[PDB]
């Protein structure tokens, strides 16, 4: 808890990953200047890490109905985690869930101590006290596969979450999502 | 001899504005004139208001300004009777309406949605001139067996034409194509539809893009097709991974999968190469003479695997054509009849097979060699041909001249013009050559107005009436002035912005001569304005210059458009796309539904004064009786090819 | 499964000390020979595959893998995917390859193969793998519908620690007991324990010389070893219960105490005689005062 | 004394500096409370960073985690004043 490395304890995942946000509704009151107004917006983006595409239609009654061209806006990183659960898994069914470790770091191998949180609503490795975790290598420009082998335990939604940790940069991520589990 | 005519839409619309052009042909001093619309057969008087007075000040041109209500009036056409009253004179005309009020369009915020995951639309209702109107409407979620699972009746009054709207898809619901449907509450039968699918999904973190080296396939082409496979994250990085692609054929709605194409190939640095080899293709079906598989099509499916086995997506362009020609050549812009002896413009339209405009293509006639022509940026060819002063028809046959290409390969296309049909037979003509590019709002436009006809009566032709429909409604009519010993007078026609997406201009004259014969001849004339938005909307970023953004980060949205306008915003995460891209909302896709509305079915002209009138979205009814064929059909003519 | 059949043989080799043989068989369940089809495996924790081998395998036919996963050191490879140009539909398909344990650890969790055919990954097949547990399986404890987590673990002991981590907050009962019967199954050891005295009574109504099954993974009947006619003793929670009052069943978990006495006859040996007198400042400890508070 | 050396001189700034922030952390990180998740998620690694940081003793460590600090005390500031 003073090594080259950032904790658990101080490690904010990411959670808030909506497919579309932003349905919003602004007004071009402003004053116009060469005959355009121009609204300057304040947007939080999203958790995700994707690219964004916004889409704007404008109604006036003098000029009518307009379909703005879609614009593009990617959020990245250099180091994140992609947790990719299925749709719905059945209680107590053991599968396997891939926690995918990218590094996009130009010309350096990454070393992390990745770690899949306990979740008493999960039969996994990872109890009340001991944790779960391994240290591992990515090359650089590629991506780690982490297995992490489950049993959900009870119905309704559950909550898998990984986080991890470069050592000698302090750079970290930690994901939340979220899976159906029904009943068999 | 006074003569008053009287000019309107072939096809009235209820609830909005119309107008109808009141012209005093040779008469004396001021005319005031009433104008009275009744319900036909009858009377009902539904709209008589109106007064207005023809001014030697304005070369006797009237101004029609009306609004027919909804009142308690069917698969049997209701129609109008308009009735214009010059001093005591009183002329009149039996035109169709419509109960069509405009049009809907309808936005989701995804193309796809989860049981369980609510789906946002809006609704934005329009005016024929896509200007927001309030009415009462409509809206109906049909389940994908067809079954009205919600309705909700909503008004767009003060609403400035913009309707929010949400359904909560229930957590157990067929998978399926969901329809949103939604009308408005005066006309049922103009229903309006998108569609969203429900599907259980989880997103993908790439996208996956197959693409023909050619946008088709050339049946002697010994190579095959060749594709290029192409992933890639949704952030944007190069994917890493295997890819299995396999191939088909499509005749009709009916397909044939080639199980034997079936290839395994790496996807290298977010990249892949392969291909379906001629004798698969042959082979796969059975080998007929190859020009059989002519007019059929070929699809690729492709799956992706990141190395990882974490996330697959698969992918599949389709209906790529089978062709002995590269280009397709079209006459559905150019008009079906010319004047003897003057230029014909001809608008040849050269298409890829797919459908796409194909550039910088040569084309020319059958006869002349020296004679050609480039496409510009639109698939578009302007070619002008001299015509024969012969009652004789002219059958033009074009052709594509590209080099690199076998007489074989080239591709070519018949149509046939006939003769503008005079009164009486006298050989009096008009032409309105007209320079064509690309126009846009802004520029100024030169309609070379062409008087063809013996100097006998040349003195008399004073003044040329011209007439503007766009969107299917009298957008502009004015006035271009002669004199005598003139053949050629330019028009200078400023264009703005209420020109697109396309024009229609309709010029007319008017005499008495041979033998104390009251003639009409006239002209009408298509042109394209570059389509866009008719103001603008712009959502470019809010620091000029930075890095990419973080996760959870806060941005500036910058947004460029009209005042007063309102805007509504939505962002959906691209990776929704690579599951479903269709349905979405497009400017493009809204000019396509207002084209379609046209009344104006021809590219330009008549078979005779009387079908300039009608071919375009007019009637022209005078006091000397010499008024067009009446109009009592919704559509344009059922395409008889 | 159905439309896939997966047998995963995870065997020691003979002639280090760790290394190790996985192979996998597969069938489809069909007509004709599935095309085309993935196998996704992963690596137990401190395992991967013999390069040697994996080659080997690439060179065949109806088999290939990518380049990209050659290259890379066989320690940066845990996870990989075997692509197969076919499986039969008529007999198994099967294969194999030495792999290795690098790393030195603890707990170390069970690798997994999968397969599907390219077109339709929905109709798969996913079988686990390792040294230890039976099936690849993780260990739990289902009783009809309800399952529970048993996958936890099992210097002088003070007569002072007693008297402490046992009137702790949890703590919903106390016994001494004696091991009568060990009905030992596939999954889970009932080990039916009699009350000879509630040291500390508690939700759990029972008339002391009545019984109730104590229960503990198959995993630690090694390491507890009760044996009958003995006479432990013992504290545990008031949530390892198991069904209903008053049916109910105990689990024997972390914080479940069990602790020999050493029979009394077995008390006279000049070995076990500090214990059967802390042991014995204990209960009577506790019967007694029973707690501070 | 006397004075000290190059390496010695701007050695003990950059630290000062650096303390100087880490003394005001705690007020920071607690104005993230009701700030958006990346504000807290943001402020916890780069107190850190800091904290090795300092003790390292090493300049580059040092600096860089003077200026991550530093940025993210400023994204605060900016939030906070469009709330008032
Ligand atoms: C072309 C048409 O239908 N009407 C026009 C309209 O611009 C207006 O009534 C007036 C110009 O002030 O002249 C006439």
């Amino acid at each position: 808890l003073d090594e080259d490395i950032i904790a658990e304890e101080n490690i904010v995942s990411r959670s808030e990953f909506p497919e579309s946000w932003l349905w919003n509704v602004e007004d071009l009151k402003e004053p116009p200047k060469n005959g355009i107004s121009t609204k300057l917006m304040n947007i939080f983006l999203k958790d995700s890490i994707t690219t964004w595409e916004i889409l704007a239609v404008s109604m006036s009654d003098k000029k009518g109905i307009c379909v703005a061209d879609p614009f593009e806006v990617t959020v990245m990183q250099d180091f994140f985690i992609d947790l990719r659960l299925p749709y719905s898994v059945v209680r107590n069914e053991q599968v396997e869930i891939r926690a995918v470790l990218y590094n996009y770091r130009q010309n350096q191998e990454l070393k992390v101590r990745v770690e899949l949180l306990h979740n008493p609503a999960f039969c996994s490795l990872a109890t009340t006290k001991r944790r779960h975790q391994q240290t591992v290598t990515i090359p650089p420009k590629s991506s780690l596969s982490v297995p992490y082998v489950i049993v959900p335990l009870k119905t309704g939604l559950q909550e898998v979450e990984v986080k991890a940790a470069v050592y000698h940069h302090f750079i970290s991520d930690g994901v939340r999502k979220s899976l159906k589990v029904v009943p068999e | 001899s006074p003569m008053y005519s009287i000019i309107t839409p072939n096809i009235l619309r209820l609830e909005s504005e119309e107008t109808m052009v009141l012209e005093a042909h040779d008469a004396q001093g001021d005319v005031p004139v009433t104008v009275t619309v009744h319900d036909f057969p009858g009377k009902k008087l539904v709209l008589s208001s109106e007064k207005t007075v023809l001014t030697p000040a304005t070369n006797h041109m009237g101004n029609v300004t009306f609004t027919i209500p909804a009142n308690r009036e069917k698969g049997r056409n209701k129609f109008v009777t308009v009735q214009a009253t010059f001093g005591t004179q009183v002329v009149e005309k039996v035109v169709l309406v419509s109960l069509q009020s405009g049009y809907l369009f309808i936005q989701t915020d995804k193309t796809i949605y989860t049981p369980g995951s609510t789906v946002l639309y809006r609704i934005f209702t329009v005016n024929h001139k896509l200007l927001p109107v309030g009415r009462t409407v409509m809206v109906n979620i049909e389940n994908p067996e067809g079954i009205p699972v919600k309705q909700d009746s909503l008004s767009s009054q003060n609403q400035l034409g913009v309707l929010p709207l949400s359904w909560d898809i229930p957590e157990l619901v067929n998978m399926g194509q969901w329809k949103i449907r939604a009308y408005y509450e005066n006309s049922p039968q103009q229903v309006f539809s998108t569609e969203f699918e429900v599907k259980e999904y989880v997103l993908p973190s790439f996208e996956v893009i197959v693409e023909p080296t050619e946008k088709f396939y050339y049946i002697y082409n010994e190579k095959g097709l060749e594709v290029t496979i192409t992933a890639r994250f949704l952030y944007g990085k190069k994917v890493e991974g295997t890819a299995f692609v396999i191939f088909g054929i499509q005749d009709g709605e009916q397909r044939i999968s080639l199980p034997e194409s079936l290839k395994r190939i790496p996807i290298e640095d977010g990249s892949g190469e392969v291909v379906l080899s001629r004798k698969v293709l042959l082979d796969g079906v059975q080998n007929p003479r190859a020009e059989d598989l002519v007019g059929k099509s070929l699809y690729v499916s492709a799956t992706v695997i990141l190395h990882s086995g974490s996330d697959m997506v698969q992918a599949e362009r389709s209906g790529i054509p089978i062709v002995t020609s590269p280009y397709q050549i079209h006459f559905t812009k150019t008009p079906k009849y010319f004047k003897p002896g003057m230029p014909f413009d001809l608008m040849v339209f050269v298409t890829n097979p797919d459908g796409s405009p194909a550039y910088r293509v040569p084309v020319a006639v059958q006869g002349e060699d020296t004679v050609q022509s480039l496409t510009q940026g639109d698939g578009v060819a302007k070619l002008s041909i001299n015509t024969h002063p012969s009652q004789k028809p002219l059958s033009i046959t074009v052709r594509t001249k590209k080099q690199e290409l076998s007489e074989a390969e080239q591709a070519t296309r018949t149509m046939q013009a006939l003769p503008y049909s005079t009164v009486g037979n006298s050989n009096n003509y008009l032409h309105l050559s007209v320079l064509r590019t690309e126009l846009r709002p802004g520029e100024t436009l030169n309609v070379n107005f062409l008087l063809r006809m013996d100097r006998a009566h040349e003195a008399k032709i004073r003044y040329y009436t011209y007439l503007i429909m766009n969107k299917g409604r009298l957008l502009k009519a004015g006035r271009q002035v002669r004199e005598p010993g003139q053949d050629l007078v330019v028009l200078p026609l400023s264009i703005t912005t209420d020109f697109i997406p396309s024009f229609r201009l309709v010029a007319y004259y008017t005499l008495i001569g041979a033998s104390g014969q009251r003639e009409v001849v006239a002209d009408s004339v298509w042109v394209d304005v570059k389509d866009s938005c008719v103001g603008s909307l712009v959502v470019k970023s809010g620091q000029s210059e930075d890095r990419q953004p973080v996760p959870g980060q806060q941005m500036t949205l910058k947004i460029e458009g009209d005042h007063g306008a309102r805007v509504v915003l939505v962002a959906v995460d691209k990776g929704v796309f690579v599951l479903n891209k269709k349905n979405k909302l497009t400017q493009s896709k809204i000019w396509d539904v207002v084209e379609k509305a046209d009344i104006g079915c021809t590219p330009g002209s008549g078979k005779d004064y009387a079908g300039v009138f009608s071919d375009a979205g007019l009637t022209f009814t005078s006091s000397s009786g010499q008024q067009t064929a009446q109009r009592a059909e919704l559509q344009c003519p059922q395409p008889a090819a | 499964c159905n439309k896939f059949d997966l047998k995963v043989t995870i065997k020691p080799a003979p002639e280090a000390k760790n290394t190790m043989i996985l192979e996998i068989c597969t069938r489809y369940r069909g007509d004709q020979d599935a095309t085309m089809s993935i196998l996704d495996i992963s690596m137990m924790t401190g395992f991967a595959p013999d390069t040697d081998d994996l080659k080997q395998l690439a060179n065949g036919v109806d088999r290939y893998i990518s380049k990209y996963e050659l290259d890379k050191a066989f320690s940066d490879r845990n996870t990989l995917i075997i692509y197969l140009d076919k499986v039969s539909h008529s007999e198994d398909d099967c294969l194999a390859f030495k792999v290795h344990q690098y790393f030195n650890v603890e707990l170390i969790q069970p690798g997994a193969v999968k397969v599907y055919a390219y077109y339709n990954l929905e109709e798969s097949c996913t079988r686990f793998y390792h040294p230890e547990k039976e099936d690849g399986k993780l260990n739990k404890l289902c009783r009809d519908e309800l399952c529970r987590c048993a996958e936890e673990n099992c210097d002088k002991v003070t007569l002072e620690e007693r008297l402490d981590k046992a009137c702790e907050p949890g703590v919903d009962y106390v016994y001494k007991t004696r091991l009568v019967k060990v009905q030992l199954s596939n999954d889970f050891d009932e080990y039916i324990m009699a009350i000879e005295q509630t040291i500390k009574s508690g939700s759990d109504e029972v008339q002391v010389g009545q019984q109730r099954t104590f229960i503990s993974p198959i995993k630690c009947r090694e390491a507890l070893k009760l044996e009958e006619k003995k006479h432990y003793l013992m504290w545990g929670l008031s949530s390892d219960f198991w069904g209903e009052k008053p049916n109910l069943s105990y689990i024997i978990g972390k914080d479940t105490w069990v602790e020999h006495w050493p029979e009394e006859d077995e008390c006279q040996d000049e070995e076990n005689q500090k214990q059967c007198q802390d042991l014995g400042a204990f209960t009577e400890s506790m019967v007694v005062f029973g707690c501070p508070n | 004394t006397s004075l000290p050396t190059s390496n010695e001189y701007q050695n003990e700034k950059l630290a000062n500096e650096l303390k100087s922030l880490l003394d005001e952390l705690n007020v920071n990180e607690l104005a993230t409370g009701s700030l958006n998740t990346y504000y807290k998620r943001t402020i916890k690694i780069s107190g850190q960073k800091a904290m090795y940081a300092l003790k390292s003793k090493d300049f580059k460590k040092m600096s860089e985690a003077k200026y991550q600090l530093q940025k993210i005390y400023n994204e605060i500031d900016e939030a906070l004043k469009s709330k008032y």
